[PDB]
């Protein structure tokens, strides 16, 4: 097995970092990078359970995974409504371990961001709020707390639903 | 010099109102919270810095009350000043060989520095002056119930550098705690004190600094922070008369019966203090 | 998991009621031409906002009576069935209660979808 | 939870009254298919509107004395029982009071349905 | 330079009527509200901007009273002015290497800029002028009862881009507050004054501005804002003479006995001021 | 350009009689009312449009008195007019890169448009001409007593579609305020009037408009709108000598003793205007 402090290390490093592409030359401003996510995935596999290995399993329906995807689409709506330079106050640590007491305001701000979006001719867009309804559907209530392994599932789901929305894929001649 | 012969435990209640009591360097500048419970945290070094600022202000940097200042002071230069003040050589990258010499440099760093004498210091660097623990300690201040940090987006009509995109304007940010009642615990140990000569006048200066800590530390990012209650437990002897947890549990902070919404004033809270054991005297007059 | 009509928890009820009120308003006019949004003050002030929300919703539903388009009186029946379990509107909500409010909103919104909640 | 006839709170009772009045004037004349509506005015300015509302309700129930259609003097006895519980109609109501007004009105409208609240 | 020899604390009551006292950038343009209790918020930055506007109006840019203008100024140009006024080289990004020269450039920026001498400034940019706290701090203004902001959908008989039916139609929107009596708290510290030279003429201009912030800041968005009370507490010492929360709690702002519905005019509210502590003098003459 | 050198404050009373003084685009088309007190509101934009139409009627589009046409107008074409008439290139989406050019474009906008010269404008678009605040500001008009709007269901003896639905009949509606006396507040600031050249002829045209706003704004939906009182406060300075609320609280509107039911005519109301302060002159002759 892996050490039982591998996952808390990657968790507490996800919290202690922030997007700053103006300081690094290699293009990556993500806080859940390919390596932190791959390492949390390996921990969850060889210590806990089998999880999604692929870009996104939208048929997953496990509350930590789903909440991670919801957080991902919220931050996508935010970064699409306002370019964000590229700074945003960090709630990933807060939402990963205490989803309710943060997701309430997160969803309200996401409503505001989709509003700012729809005010412009950028709505026929509108499938962000549709994705949010879809994800909230499978969720009976926002859980009070989440265990560290549930937090790792949260991070994996965030990474998945984050690469699902980006536009860079298979670029090699 | 003289020092205190009583063990002292204190509980200080301070609150904030539409302010940011302490920022997080890693969370942007969002207030410090415990990410698993949402309670707001205030580092001990923050309150120590506020006490240092109050002492540097009410004493204007007098003798025996210098402060290890925040005006971009060089700590190695202060150590070297200590070495020249004791008439020794600072070129050793470690402590002096003769233990009396190290004792002199450390008694000098403590004798004329309130914040070292009180909160201790680590002066083991390129010019080593040693280590001090210092009698007064404080732990992170934790609010009574979870705080909800709200982000107040603001703007500014002006641009700093040459910007060619400004109807348009640059956006700023603020984080305020609409309200948080915070609780902090402290320990004043007489053995470490007698090691540092932390006196009685130092203690009364510290109590006043605890009361009037926030009356002068105002800014565009703090709102109205205020020290509401200050409960002090004087044990009757140099060691303890009762555990610390037995005292820090006498201070019950609950919400008053009438109020129902989110806490928004100190009158939304009730604070009661029990009767201390036979070995401890509790003073809530601060 | 889906909408639960027997949840009968006040934040869930308020979220559903808010969803159906904004559904009535959007069935009145597409979007005038823009979805009027004061969810913020609604979760801030539940009652002081919901009463005028209910007035405007009565306007919208009474206006939708002339047109034969229906999906309209069902909205009023739903308003009754939601308010029936509610009493004494809440002065303030909490963090988990506001999260539950949003959850119930999105549930009732999925229920009234153009596909009538048959696709996921 | 549902309508509690033992509430005895001025806004709740005023809303109950408004509901029974609009149901009574709804049984008098058709609504034909079109109605003049001042629910907002009755919630906001209670006395200034309930004066004329009680006037028209008295006129209606005086009209319906001749016909034995009784579901009706039932509506009149509800109105009387409600007014006995409301003394000194207020001049204006605060927003929370208007929320309670809407709550009571909707409780009554659900109680006075054609199925008589036998199905939720 | 001359400074104030006293500590000041002021409570400013102002109210709006069918207007947007302050809009929220990342909320559309809705009036800032407390997202958990409804009460409305007006940032301290808004009141500071109205004070700077009253000064820029009533002083006509007179020397020693420049205002860090709203006119789309490039602040680094004002920093370069501060430097060339002193014949230093701002080529680096850091302060002057000498402490006297850093004090020179900072004292210069505070010498002839009212808002810097009063509200402080963050002048650390590509050309670094330093940092100032400014004696006069202000906190968020919070209404006495929760405001219910309502959107008013309006039309425009004209169109910018091509259109020939205005059938398509677009609605504008004005967010208004039917009423709200806002209270703001403020602090004035003699130590930071000695640092910047905030004199008595600066303070009289300040009270006048506070009285008349809204008398000239009219627009198609604010409706009728007006300063109703100004309660100022004048301690007898450069450092405090009583806690600030106690002074602010002397000011009780409730609703009059004869008012019952929603508040819609300052006559709906009764505002009383308790008797000040032993070492403070209260001046409600403004 | 010549401009007013004084500050003006005015109260305008106007009433309606079985009419819809201002329709609500969001809430059907019923009159705007305060959703908590029932008082009917009239936007200040409404009165601004009435004044614009009065000026366009009585000036027939004379030179220096164009009005930002209502019947139809493209604001971008007017902005491009401004750019050609000052010899610029409107290609950018922002103001010119030179300050004097932008100033001249905006001054040419204000120089030949009465309603820009008066109420200001926002001409930041694909062809930016800038921003003007306008000296003259009006706030929402709020009725003296809660209006009880009553719908009026009406019919029509005709069908507008190639469909058989007329037994079955078509039904319209009309929202009439049986009577409502409104009170609108207004401000004219000499500084912005200097920024725009709001002349004395502009002010006499404005007073004329206010007196005769409704004499030509008649329709099937407005009934009888009439301007009943106009109280104007001129100060003896460019920055006023009294707070605006002090002067607005001089026009007291009550109900005469003879009337007891709801108000239905202006004879039910009594208006009194107090004595102006030592520095202001009140004229009620309009």
């Amino acid at each position: 097995p892996y050490p039982q402090s591998l996952l808390p290390a990657v968790l507490g490093r996800i919290r202690a970092e922030h997007a700053r592409p103006e300081d690094k030359s290699r293009y990556r401003l993500e806080v859940v990078t390919y390596y932190r996510a791959a390492l949390i995935k390996a921990y969850l596999i060889r210590n806990r359970k089998l999880e999604v290995p692929v870009s996104l399993d939208p048929a997953r329906t496990d509350r930590p995974y789903l909440l991670g995807r919801l957080f991902a689409v919220l931050e996508k709506a935010q970064e699409d409504a306002v370019p964000g330079a590229t700074i945003k106050d960090r709630y990933l640590a807060s939402a990963s371990a205490n989803p309710g007491q943060v997701f309430h305001m997160l969803l309200k701000n996401a409503s505001n961001h989709t509003a700012k979006l729809r005010k412009d001719p950028e709505r026929k867009a509108i499938h962000y709020e549709i994705m949010m309804q879809e994800i909230i559907d499978n969720i009976s209530d926002f859980p009070v707390t989440m265990s560290s392994d549930e937090q790792g599932l949260f991070m994996i789901g965030y990474y998945h639903q984050r690469k699902a929305l980006f536009t860079k894929k298979n670029k090699e001649n | 010099m003289t020092a205190i012969a009583n063990r002292y435990e204190f509980v200080l209640l301070f609150d904030v109102e539409n302010g940011n009591p302490n920022g997080d360097p890693d969370a942007g500048n969002m207030p410090r919270i415990d990410p698993e419970t949402g309670h707001g945290l205030v580092t001990d070094v923050c309150l120590k810095r506020k006490i240092r600022n109050h002492v540097a202000l009410t004493k204007e940097g007098a003798e025996r009350f210098n402060i290890y200042i925040q005006e971009k002071a060089i700590l190695n230069e202060t150590h070297e000043r200590a070495y020249t003040a004791c008439d020794l050589k600072p070129e050793p990258k470690k402590l002096p060989k003769k233990v009396e010499d190290a004792k002199r440099v450390t008694d000098w760093m403590c004798t004329n520095f309130y914040d070292i004498r009180t909160f201790g210091a680590v002066m083991t660097t390129e010019v080593n002056c040693g280590q001090v623990r210092g009698p007064v300690q404080m732990a992170f201040a934790r609010s009574v119930e979870p705080v909800v940090p709200q982000e107040v987006s603001i703007t500014r009509m002006a641009v700093t550098t040459k910007a060619e995109a400004e109807d348009n304007r640059t956006m700023g940010r603020k984080h305020i705690v609409p309200y948080g009642l915070y609780v902090a615990h402290g320990f004043i140990s007489a053995p470490l004190a007698e090691k540092t000569g932390f006196s009685d006048e130092d203690l009364t200066l510290f109590w006043d600094a605890l009361v009037n800590m926030f009356e002068h530390d105002r800014s565009a990012a703090r709102g109205l922070m205020s020290s509401r209650k200050l409960i002090v437990f004087k044990h009757q002897n140099r060691l303890g008369n009762a555990p610390a947890h037995k005292l820090f549990d006498l201070v019950k902070v609950s919400r008053a019966e009438g109020s129902s919404g989110p806490a928004r004033s100190f009158a939304d809270y009730a604070v009661t203090v029990g009767q201390a054991p036979e070995g401890v005297e509790v003073k809530e007059m601060l | 998991v889906s909408l639960d009509p027997a949840r009968t928890d006040r934040p869930y009820l308020l979220g559903r009621l808010f969803a159906v009120l904004e559904k009535a308003q959007e069935d009145a006019v597409p979007g005038a031409t823009i979805k009027d949004r004061y969810l913020a003050s609604a979760s801030a002030n539940p009652g002081q906002v919901f009463h005028m929300l209910l007035k405007n919703a009565s306007n919208h539903t009474a206006k939708l009576r002339k047109d034969p388009e229906r999906k309209a009186i069902h909205y009023e029946i739903m308003m009754q069935e939601i308010i029936d379990n509610i009493s004494d509107f809440p002065v303030t909500m909490s963090s988990d209660e506001q999260g539950l409010f949003m959850i119930g909103y999105y549930h009732q919104r999925k229920a009234l979808f153009t596909k009538k909640n048959k696709e996921n």
